[PDB]
């Protein structure tokens, strides 16, 4: 997909 | 300064382009100072790195110039790039300060390490890492010092690599970051002084992936002797064909070692630490780790093959993988010598370019 996220 | 303006950053001064506002310190040498800044022209945050005393000695000058030349050989999205370089001085005579503008990320891999992560985000990060690493190798650049602090990421899961071919440091990572020492992630052939090749960074990535899974450093050696122990206690004693390649005295010491038996990769990385169709992945992942975390460089997986690995292959994009470097680093530069003033010019021209 390529539209992933990651939170800090 | 007409087109520039001064700003006080701690005990230091930053004279930068007017387009860069809201300057604030985020890292500090030793070898330089880094400021986060807002680029008004781009509507975008940047990292402004001011080199500290690049003309202090003949050695510093070589590093300052060399760093510029390195980032000339790179044009990839998975590697940090020089958005802009400038000097606030008008002539070569009074030229003394050099500023480097790079993309500003949100994080480095350390803050990712502690996160849970799944296969799509993990395998994607590794894919980008391998993409950036391949690009470097194509430009004739072998990193060797790949560690979670010199690998930066953004919240949208994008990845870039810092500090290729820099001393430690020297480079950008050391001056900022949750810092980590490079010792843990260096390959056997490096620490055993056997010389190395391209897949020396394959080991590094191996150590990084192992840490992402176990949320803990794989080989925390107190020193390089302890480092070697940690490696062999878990991966086993390498075959004779490997050890024959060692230097005389070191070979004996390593042959003097207690013969440890390698834990199996399912044991090192139990499915407990992994997350169903998405359990085929845990197999895919663990398998890959068994190819990267190899002691013998000859028996280690290549960058190319790693791209082709089922756990990574899902992301394969020839545009991302085959993108050629704009230039190849001529290693005959490292052995070149100049005076401080001569170095100062070569740098100066590069800036005005």
């Amino acid at each position: 997909k390529h539209e992933m996220t990651l939170k800090f | 300064d007409n087109q520039f303006y001064s700003v006080e950053v701690g005990d230091s001064t930053f004279t930068v382009l007017k387009r860069y506002q809201n300057l604030k310190p985020i890292g500090s040498g030793a070898q330089g100072i880094v400021c986060a800044a807002y680029d008004a022209v781009l509507d975008r945050n940047v990292a402004i790195k001011k080199l500290s005393r690049p003309f202090q000695n003949q050695t510093h000058a070589k590093r300052a110039y060399r760093e510029l030349v390195l980032m000339k050989c790179v044009n990839h999205k998975n590697i940090i790039s020089l958005l802009n370089v400038f000097t606030p001085q008008k002539t070569l005579e009074e030229f003394q300060d050099v500023y480097l503008v790079m993309e500003l990320m949100d994080a480095n891999l350390c803050q990712v390490i502690q996160m849970e992560l799944d296969h799509e985000r993990m395998s994607y990060l590794l894919y980008q890492m391998l993409c950036g690493i391949k690009h470097l190798h194509s430009a004739g650049i072998i990193h060797r010092d790949l560690k979670p602090s010199n690998i930066v990421v953004k919240s949208d899961c994008t990845l870039k690599i810092l500090d290729f071919g820099l001393a430690r440091t020297a480079g950008t990572s050391f001056m900022m970051t949750p810092y980590v020492v490079t010792r843990y992630y260096r390959a056997p052939e490096v620490i055993l002084g056997m010389g190395y090749k391209e897949n020396v960074d394959i080991w590094s990535v191996g150590c990084i992936m192992g840490e992402m899974v176990r949320h803990k450093i794989l080989f925390p050696g107190r020193d390089y002797i302890d480092q070697w122990n940690k490696v062999i206690e878990q991966l086993g004693t390498p075959c004779p064909e490997f050890m024959k390649k060692l230097q005389p005295t070191v070979r004996n010491y390593v042959e003097n070692r207690p013969k440890y038996a390698g834990l199996t990769f399912p044991k090192l990385f139990p499915d407990s630490l992994f997350p169903e169709h998405n359990k085929l992945k845990a197999s895919q992942a663990r398998d890959l780790l068994s190819k990267m975390l190899v002691i013998d460089p000859a028996k280690r997986i290549s960058v190319d093959d790693a791209l082709q690995h089922p756990y990574i292959n899902v992301w394969y994009d020839p545009a991302e993988v085959e993108a050629p470097p704009p230039q190849i680093y001529d290693k005959q530069l490292d052995e070149r010598e100049h005076t401080i003033e001569e170095w100062k010019e070569l740098i100066y021209k590069e800036v005005m370019n």
